[PDB]
Order: structure tokens, then C-alpha cells, then sequence
């Protein structure tokens, strides 16, 4: 299937409590497999998938210079954002960096992302052409022009064309007994009344990989999108994700329900009703 | 891996 | 500033059975700053030592992290998860619904 590498930092200010704490973590599609916080008591890139660990001292010096000298870096950053938003040293601030590649079915780069957010506010993207980028406002022109004087994008595009494919590709031959194996969901469907006219008619996706999955209700096959109560895809714990849909039906008319689940996973998509 | 840092001065924000 | 407030899921990690050990997790998401104060209630007491994810974000920036905790559900233990956030004046108590 199509798969991506994705590595998210957060650099958080907090005046009056040390410097900036910079976190990155990485993630092929739904797992994450390395993990690095400048707060540890000793800041190191550390594994945490089983997958990464056969990487050798290299690697894990590697990455942690590269995440050592990004915590200076980002913390230079916030400084410079605080001054482009003219904001006062007292608040606390956050630069979000999401970044990585998509490979298709065929293992060919789909297209690069990276994109940076500041108070959770999209802030500066490289567009998909790798080479120009879109910021968000005045603020971030600011960065675009130091970024494109730089030669910023260049970097990126390198990257994300290069080294973000191939180590993604030599991650997915390492862990394909996981990364590469879609888990579908077990399902079941749940009827608790509500009332002596109503009844709840829940449809349960459990134990599924990776948390990509549609979940829908129907009536006389119609989707009920605005009467369906749709909880976010939550993880188990187990790498295994889980979600549930829910709809309020008239007693007597729960026959006339369907739980539709598509799912990578699943041979063919299903069809479930309430069974009494 | 993470994108690597250049080969001259990391560019900042 | 703009900020958002977490979204709060309390769940088992496999099908609870009373008796039987399981995972009780406490999903927060969907929030920003990051910055949030989970805790795991027993019968409205902390547990001690519950761990958690790493920090990580959704595409639209916002937090999420989940606690666990190891926990053997009985019929009589009230579970739940006690979020605290910039954005809420008081904790946020969501109860475990083992049907939720």
C-alpha cells in the first residue's frame, strides 16, 4: 500500500522556566518509532518501535546531533517569532514543525510535506513543488524571505526527495511484518435502548491498523452523516486503533440500519446490522 | 532519518 | 492567543471482562497548547505512576497523548480520567463507560 515518514517537532517556550523543550518524534504511517525531548535528563534519540533498534550507534549519534542542534536552533526561532509578533517575553509560545515524504503503492515519492505552525496557527509551508513556499502572514514573509535568501527550500527538497524516501523505504523492508501489514478491524454492533421509542444502535471497529478507516451508518441505505455520533479514532495501546459510530434509531426500526466499515485491511468492505 | 542538518548554518525561523 | 480545548476519550485497551487484566487509557486530543494535566481516577483516587505517549500533533497542530495504565475492571470500580487544561476552568472529569 502507500505509506509515509513523518517526523513532528514542538519547540515550547516557557519564560521563567528554562529554555525552549524541544520535542521531535518520527513516524512511519501510524507508528511511531523514535522519540527525542531536550528535557530528558540525558537528551538522546531513543527507539521506539522494535523495527529502528537494529540501527547502529551511527544513526542514534546521528539523529541526536541533528535533534540536539535543532533544540538550539528553534529556540533561536521563538526569540526571532516573539519579535515578528511583536509579543512580549512573558508569554509562553510553540513552533510546530510537521515534515516527511509519501510514497505510493509502488514505493515512488508521491510528494514531500513540511509545513510549520506557531501558536498552533499555520505559519509557513513548502508548497508541493519543493521549491517556493506559502506563509501565512507577514510574520512568516519574514522567514520566507530569510528562508529563500538561504536557499532554505533547496535543503528541503533534497531531503524529502532523498534521503526522506529512501531511509522511509529501508524502514518499511525493516518492520514489514507491522508497517506493512494492515490489521482489520473487528467489529461488532451494540443496541442499548434510550428510551421506549428510541434505541441506540453502536457500531464498534476495534484492533485495526493503520487507523485510516471509514465507519458510517446508513437508513435504507442513506447515510445518516448528521444523525450519527462519530467518535474520533483513538489507539489502544497496542499499536491497534479503535472507533466507534453511533445513531438513535425508533424502537422497531433497527432492521433498517447498516454499519458500513471500509477498512485497507478488510478483503471486502462489510456490511453490518444489529444482531438481536 | 530526520532531515539532516546542512551543510552550512542551520537556518532558523 | 488561540487555544483549544481537549477532547477526552476513557476507554479499555481490549474488550473489558471483569477480572481479567487490561489497559485503561485516556485518549486527550485535539488540543492546544500542549501543556495538560492527565490523571487515571480509581474510585475518584490518582493512580500513582500511569504512563504516557510522546508528545505528538494531528495535521491541524493539535495535541494528543494517551495515558495508560494497567487495571483488572471489576463490576464495583468507578474508572476515569481527570484532564486539567488552560482552557478549562476546572478539571475535566470523564468517567470509563466499558460501552463507550
Amino acid at each position: 500500500g502507500s505509506h509515509s515518514m513523518r517526523y513532528f517537532y514542538t519547540a515550547m517556550s516557557r519564560p521563567g522556566r528554562g529554555e525552549p523543550r524541544f520535542i521531535a518524534v518520527g513516524y512511519v504511517d501510524d507508528t511511531q518509532f523514535v522519540r527525542f525531548d531536550s528535557d530528558a535528563a540525558s537528551p538522546r534519540t531513543e527507539p521506539r518501535a522494535p523495527w529502528i533498534e537494529q540501527e547502529g550507534p551511527e544513526y542514534w549519534d546521528r539523529n541526536t546531533q541533528i535533534f540536539k542542534t535543532n533544540t538550539q536552533t528553534y529556540r533561536e526561532s521563538l526569540r526571532n517569532l516573539r519579535g515578528y509578533y511583536n509579543q512580549s517575553e512573558a508569554g509562553s509560545h510553540i513552533i510546530q514543525r510537521m515534515y516527511g515524504c509519501d510514497l505510493g503503492p509502488d514505493g515512488r515519492l508521491l510528494r514531500g510535506h513540511d509545513q510549520s505552525a506557531y501558536d498552533g496557527k499555520d505559519y509557513i509551508a513548502l508548497n508541493e513543488d519543493l521549491s517556493s513556499w506559502t506563509a501565512a502572514d507577514t510574520a512568516a514573509q519574514i522567514t520566507q524571505r530569510k528562508w529563500e535568501a538561504a536557499r532554505v527550500a533547496e535543503q528541503r527538497r533534497a531531503y524529502l526527495e532523498g534521503l526522506c524516501v529512501e531511509w522511509l523505504r529501508r524502514y518499511l523492508e525493516n518492520g514489514k511484518e507491522t508497517l506493512q501489514r494492515a490489521d482489520p478491524p473487528k467489529t461488532h454492533v451494540t443496541h442499548h435502548p434510550v428510551s421506549d421509542h428510541e434505541a441506540t444502535l453502536r457500531c464498534w471497529a476495534l484492533g485495526f491498523y493503520p487507523a485510516e478507516i471509514t465507519l458510517t451508518w446508513q437508513r435504507d441505505g442513506e447515510d445518516q452523516t448528521q444523525d450519527t455520533e462519530l467518535v474520533e479514532t483513538r489507539p489502544a495501546g497496542d499499536r491497534t486503533f479503535q472507533k466507534w459510530a453511533a445513531v438513535v434509531v425508533p424502537s422497531g426500526e433497527e432492521q433498517r440500519y447498516t454499519c458500513h466499515v471500509q477498512h485497507e485491511g478488510l478483503p471486502k468492505p462489510l456490511t453490518l446490522r444489529w444482531e438481536p | 532519518l530526520p532531515e539532516p542538518l546542512p551543510a552550512g548554518q542551520l537556518t532558523a525561523y | 492567543m488561540i487555544q483549544r480545548t481537549p477532547k477526552i476519550q476513557v476507554y479499555s485497551r481490549h474488550p473489558a471482562e471483569n477480572g481479567k487484566s487490561n489497559f485503561l487509557n485516556c485518549y486527550v486530543s485535539g488540543f492546544h497548547p500542549s501543556d495538560i494535566e492527565v490523571d487515571l481516577l480509581k474510585n475518584g483516587e490518582r493512580i500513582e505512576k500511569v504512563e504516557h505517549s510522546d508528545l505528538s500533533f494531528s495535521k491541524d497542530w493539535s495535541f494528543y497523548l494517551l495515558y495508560y495504565t494497567e487495571f483488572t475492571p471489576t463490576e464495583k470500580d468507578e474508572y476515569a480520567c481527570r484532564v486539567n487544561h488552560v482552557t478549562l476552568s476546572q478539571p475535566k472529569i470523564v468517567k470509563w463507560d466499558r460501552d463507550m
